[PDB]
């Protein structure tokens, strides 16, 4: 029981109309159907495809080839800290314990609540001033183990 | 740039038509090869491409595509502005124009620096990255990201 | 061109990569993402050898030689230590994560990562790590799914989609975590996703209805065999093991069906393990059902056929030419009836004229992928001809091909060339009753009865030449849409036009003829292409006879007492009741078939004739090409009691009986000499395959391998002493593996591939001249008729407007590729692939009636009320219904027909 919106569907075609290919448009119709409705559903794959005209099979491989395109239900935020290696030398390690030690979960599940879902992520572009942690628009440099507490509690 | 006659029709009075768009990505370090970059611009996987043929001939869609990184495009206009012998008089090495260098991880001072090529490793680490921090001694290094 | 493998110099085609070059000379290098049909895109990174740009070089470089070109002055290594290693370390990483499963995997000993794992001469595992897992999914009746040995080669997703135009499968996942299959659980509809099975070197994709009752490739029985499921003639390679048809593997035939069968000749094979079959002749005396012998089953009928004012005879376009030869040299030239309606011979014998008459020369299958602007006229080609539906797909891609060629790109680099042409192809026409599976690559079509089909072939005929007659009354949107499809025909260089017999109009063929002539008096080089019925419809026609009417009054006014029904139903060309009153009537009726058909009844004698599986004989396919399919197997082998004979035999025998009162079993090459003598027309089956007394260097073709198990256990059960292995009198072939099946031999009849090394299909590359070309020492089959000098005459009869009369619905056919045949529907896998028997109708028809989706409406034919549910059709145009061909109840004849009585009940 799936169906796109009126908004979706006007964003979708603009964004077919900046490309000369309508099947140029699926990620941007995926990051669309993602940010209205917090993930991509198992229809919304083939109304993607059906508004596009390409095959549901491609839209799936491209859904299910980017890691930003979440084909599984997430948290109301999605907390996405970096795992590489110059965050590595600057201590992911105790942020990342910080983490577990706060939402009680592994890397990779949601609360109970549905309130955050914790992710690894690459790197963010920001390793001047690791480590980094990506929460749904934000990003949070300097980190420190005690610091997640106090920041944990801006995203209700 | 659009609304003050820079993009668009008809730029600066010449007569020449060109659109500018931002692509946003989903997510995947893959993307950033330039044949991969063009099969995820066009709404594909981003698995890259056999070369030959090579992008300039036939890339996005079959057309002509040249694909080049941000800090070659924003080099670009130095040179058409302050002509080309000044650019290759920024520095007496073979590595014509200038770098944006600097170290980063547990050092004193990490961040980004634009330097001329031919500046050593130790004078980006000493004189601009501070050294090492408190306590702590030098190991190894790696110049180019991840990938050297 | 000329290379240097290891020092050795060889000449080599400069316009192919060094893979498919190597492997014409016979080297073998290590492959999986490579196929000789799909192209080269360099992703397994087996093939790799050692090049070397100078005579006097020592480093090298390791390439891939799928993406190396093959030219002139390139010194190549296979068997360098560096290459060898990197080879190695492929086969090893890909042997990470495969599971243990080579015992409980149909693809075992058929298996190209088995091969290639042997070859490059790795065998100790070092890694100690777990191995990735997936899970499976159902992709149908026919395809079983087994994830987890993949090897990401991405050859499924590339034929499913770059060749056979599929939408439902593709790759999803990431870094090793790549998936291969459908978004969700459901059945491929693509009509060639069987082609899998073959494409995949792994045990993904396998056979599930050879998964049900399996046998490893050592112990098939195979034999060269042609589909008898359509008028297309794919050569098939039938397999048996055990006195059952148990697997139909592709047989390389690089002229008509090289790499890739239809899902109907590749699953529908069902119907020969049917139990219900006869294997004895069966004698009705009153209500008792006796069982003879071979001899007394011939005394008898010659008995009963002496003691008959006149003896006839209704062949069937089922049938082989021997066997319809057989039957009219039985009964006589003019006793003897073809088992078709007046209208369906009229269709067969105006398709025969066009293609032997109309001066336009009909290309082979493979042909058909190289002509530019094609033309589809009231054929529905994907559920009647389905692989020429492919052909027209590699023909439409042929525009991307001709425009990536035209910037200097290697017709291998597959990727490059879908890249160039990204959406640009050539055109494509198709005219139906309704939509169908070539519309995605259809550059237009036409949704319309075929009397209108028919006026916009005649109006495409008159517009591209002057001298055709014109037909009046055509609207300016449709006469600009005739524009559009005359200027890209006209300016194509090799134009096609397909039409056939199924659309149930003679005028569709008369239509596409028209064109052809007035793109042949241009000066193009046109390809015409007529799609029959069944296996041996041209054959049939060629032979020719009376209409199955002219039997059945035959047998009405009293005239004929004697009837002898050649492997035909009879319901599938005329209707039950009359068919079922005319043998009812007649005081002898005497059916040589295979299958238990309804007629059985009424028949005062029944002879178990045998199946293309258990029987030798010639097949005309739809381009005129005389085609022997060999018998796989003995019947009577396992099951001594089993009396089944070839239908030439039994009627030869028969006709011995009535001349001389002896019973002579004749042989094949015999049958096929009267043939030659007598039908001069016919004169090309000769030559179609040699005779029994061929012979490679003194010994026989192996049906079998020569590691075929249990010889002396497989019968043990019946009796403990083994005895003779069946004698094959009547071809080359011997019923064992004391034979030769060698890749070098002089033959052209090939039962089934194996090399030394290569226990895949392919090992296929062995057994050609160059790998994806023609076989070696040429293709089997041997056409008919040439090219005539001059062509016939315009068709003036120009059709009118279909106007839709009040209470009568004019019959739409709709053919479905599982469902449509005769035989194929009688296989209990079709069951849950058929479609359920659906009406189709407009919107405004039903609107109309007050019916809805769903609900179920009666309609009345000769004097039968039966009851199908609504499916509502868009594309259908008004005053018509639709109706599935071939199905349970409705006959094939009834296309074109009327229906009184459409009610909601
Ligand atoms: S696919 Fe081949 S290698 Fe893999 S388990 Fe099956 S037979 Fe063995
Ligand atoms: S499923 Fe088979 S054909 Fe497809 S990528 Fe895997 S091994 Fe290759
Ligand atoms: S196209 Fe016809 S002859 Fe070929 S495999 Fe299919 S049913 Fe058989
Ligand atoms: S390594 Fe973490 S932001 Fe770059
Ligand atoms: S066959 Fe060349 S890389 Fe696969
Ligand atoms: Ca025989």
């Amino acid at each position: 029981a799936f169906e796109l919106s009126a908004a979706e569907r006007e964003a979708i075609e603009h964004e077919m109309h900046h490309y000369e290919d309508p099947r140029a448009a699926s990620i941007e119709a995926l990051k669309i159907v993602q940010k209205q409705r917090g993930w991509v559903p198992d229809g919304a794959i083939h109304a993607i495809a059906d508004v596009l005209g390409i095959p549901a099979s491609d839209v799936e491989g491209v859904a299910t080839f980017y890691s930003q395109i979440f084909r599984q239900p997430v948290g109301r935020h999605v907390i996405r800290y970096c795992d590489s290696v110059v965050c590595h030398i600057n201590g992911y390690q105790g942020i990342q314990a910080a983490l577990e030690k706060k939402l009680n979960i592994k890397p990779g599940q949601t609360t109970f609540d549905g309130r955050f879902t914790l992710l690894p992520t690459c790197c963010l572009g920001n390793c001047d001033k690791g480590p980094n942690m990506m929460i749904d628009e934000d990003t949070h440099a300097h980190l420190t183990p005690e610091a997640i507490p106090e920041l944990l509690e801006r995203y209700k | 740039a659009t609304e003050a006659g820079l993009l668009g029709k008809n730029i600066m009075g010449t007569g020449f038509d060109f659109e500018l768009f931002v692509h946003t990505g989903a997510g995947r370090y893959i993307c950033g090869e330039e044949t991969a970059l063009i099969n995820s611009l066009e709404g594909r996987r981003a698995n890259p491409r056999s070369k030959p043929p090579f992008p300039a001939t036939s890339g996005a869609w079959g057309k002509p595509t040249c694909v080049n990184n941000v800090e070659t495009l924003c080099n670009v206009p130095a040179i058409l502005a302050n002509g080309v012998e000044w650019y290759q008089n920024i520095s007496k090495s073979k590595d014509a124009g200038t770098k944006l260098m600097g170290f980063s991880g547990r050092v004193k001072n990490p961040g980004l620096w634009e330097l001329p090529f031919g500046t050593t490793a130790r004078e980006i680490l000493e004189d601009y990255a501070g050294g090492m921090r408190d306590g702590l001694k030098f190991k190894a290094w790696q110049p180019g990201g991840a990938g050297t | 061109a000329t290379i240097h493998v290891d020092g050795k110099e060889y000449e080599v085609n400069g316009a192919d990569n060094l893979l498919e070059a190597c492997l014409s000379l016979g080297l073998d290098i290590p492959y999986f993402c490579w196929h000789p049909a799909l192209g080269s895109v360099g992703a397994c990174r087996q093939c790799a050898v050692k090049q070397y740009q100078n005579a006097e070089d020592t480093r090298g470089r390791l390439v891939m030689s799928c993406m190396t070109p093959a030219s002139d002055g390139t010194f190549i290594s296979i068997d360098d230590e560096e290459a060898k290693q990197f080879r190695e370390s492929v086969v090893e990483w890909l042997m990470t994560n495969h599971p243990h499963d080579c015992p409980v995997c149909e693809e075992g000993g058929n298996c190209h990562l088995q091969d290639m794992t042997v070859m490059t001469g790795h065998s100790f595992r070092r890694y100690r790590f777990t191995k990735r897992t997936h899970r499976n999914q159902d992709l149908g009746p026919f395809i079983s799914h087994e994830m987890n040995r993949c090897i990401a080669c991405y050859r499924c997703v590339r034929y499913y989609k770059d060749y056979a135009g599929g939408t439902d499968l593709g790759v999803y996942g990431a870094h090793d975590n790549v998936y291969f299959g459908r978004p969700e659980d459901g059945t491929l509809e693509s009509e060639f996703s069987g082609n899998l099975v073959e494409i995949c070197p792994t045990g993904v994709f396998t056979d599930k209805t050879h998964s049900e009752r399996y046998n490893r490739k050592w112990d098939m029985q195979f034999a060269p065999s042609i589909c008898q499921q359509c008028s297309i003639g794919c050569n098939i390679s039938p397999g048996e093991r055990y006195g059952e048809l148990r697997r139909i593997e592709n047989r390389y035939n690089g002229t008509v069906n090289h790499y890739f069968l239809c899902d109907r000749g590749r699953f529908g094979y069902g119907y020969v393990n049917l139990k219900d079959r006869p294997r004895q002749p069966v004698q009705r005396r009153g209500d008792d059902f006796i069982t003879l012998n071979a001899e007394q089953a011939m005394q008898g009928a010659a008995d009963i056929l002496r003691q008959s004012k006149k003896v006839i005879g209704i062949g069937s376009p089922r049938a082989s030419v021997e066997s319809n030869f057989a039957l009219r040299e039985l009964v006589g030239e003019e006793n003897f009836y073809t088992g078709i309606a007046h209208g369906e011979q009229e269709r067969l014998q105006l398709a025969l004229k066009v293609l032997r008459e109309g001066g336009i020369y009909t290309p082979a299958l493979r042909e058909i992928e190289s002509y530019d602007a094609v033309l589809v006229l009231g054929e529905d080609v994907t559920q009647t001809g389905a692989r020429v539906a492919l052909a027209v797909r590699q023909a439409v891609k042929g525009k991307a091909r001709e425009m990536a060629a035209a910037q200097k790109v290697a017709d291998w680099q597959i990727a490059a060339i879908l890249n160039i042409g990204q959406r640009a192809k050539h055109p494509l026409f198709v005219t139906n009753v309704d939509d169908t599976r070539l519309d995605d690559i259809a550059a237009w079509t036409y949704r319309a009865p075929v009397e209108d089909q028919a006026r916009l072939g005649f109006a495409i005929a008159h517009a591209l030449d002057n001298s055709a007659p014109a037909v009046d009354g055509i609207e300016p949107e449709l006469q600009s849409k005739i524009d559009v499809i005359v200027q890209a025909l006209a300016g194509a260089k090799k134009p096609l036009i397909i039409s056939g017999t199924n659309a149930g109009s003679l005028e569709v063929i008369q239509a596409a003829a028209n064109v052809a002539k007035a793109l042949k008096g241009r000066g193009a080089d046109v390809g015409i292409t007529m799609i029959a019925r069944s296996v041996n419809s041209m054959g049939l026609g060629i032979m020719g006879g009376g209409s199955l009417e002219e039997a059945l009054t035959e047998l009405e006014t009293g005239r004929a007492d004697a009837v002898v029904v050649l492997e035909n139903d009879l319901h599938r060309h005329a209707s039950a009741t009359r068919v079922n009153a005319a043998l009812a009537k007649a005081p002898l009726v005497m059916v040589v078939d295979h299958q238990r058909t309804a007629i059985m009844e009424n028949a005062h004698l029944v002879l178990s004739a045998a199946s293309f599986a258990e029987s030798d004989g010639t097949v005309i396919n739809n381009e005129g090409r005389a085609q022997r399919f060999f018998q796989v197997y003995d019947p009577a082998y396992y099951d001594s009691k089993t009396v089944m004979l070839e239908s030439w035999r039994w009627l030869h025998s028969l006709h011995s009986t009535l001349l001389s009162r002896e019973v002579d079993w004749t042989q094949l090459d015999h049958v096929i000499d009267a043939v030659v003598a007598k039908i001069p027309e016919l004169a090309g089956i000769k030559d179609a395959a040699p005779d029994a007394t061929f012979r490679i260097r003194g010994q026989k073709l192996a049906r079998e391998p020569h590691r075929y198990s249990g010889r002396t256990a497989m019968r043990a059960n019946i009796s403990v002493h083994e005895p003779r292995q069946p004698q094959d009198i009547d071809t080359m072939f011997t019923f064992s593996m004391e034979g030769n099946n060698q890749p070098t031999a002089h033959r052209s009849q090939v039962p089934f591939a194996w090399a030394p090394g290569w226990n895949s299909p392919q090992a296929w590359n062995k057994f050609q001249d160059e790998v994806g070309g023609k076989l070696r020492f040429g293709d089997p089959g041997v056409r008919l008729f040439e090219t005539s000098e001059n062509g016939l005459d315009y068709f003036t009869s120009v059709p009118a407007r279909f106007q839709p009369q009040d209470g009568k619905w004019r019959i739409a056919p709709y053919y479905h590729l599982f469902g449509s045949d005769e035989l194929s529907q009688r296989a209990p896998v079709f069951q849950s692939r058929m479609p359920q028997p659906y009406i189709k109708l407009n919107p405004a028809d039903a609107a109309k009636l007050g019916v809805n989706a769903g609900t179920r409406v009666s309609f009345s034919y000769d004097g039968n009320t039966v009851t199908l549910p609504v499916e509502i059709a868009e594309g259908l145009t008004a005053g018509q219904v639709g109706l599935p061909m071939g199905m349970s109840g409705i006959a094939p004849v009834l296309a074109g027909a009327h229906l009184e009585d459409l009610k909601e009940a």
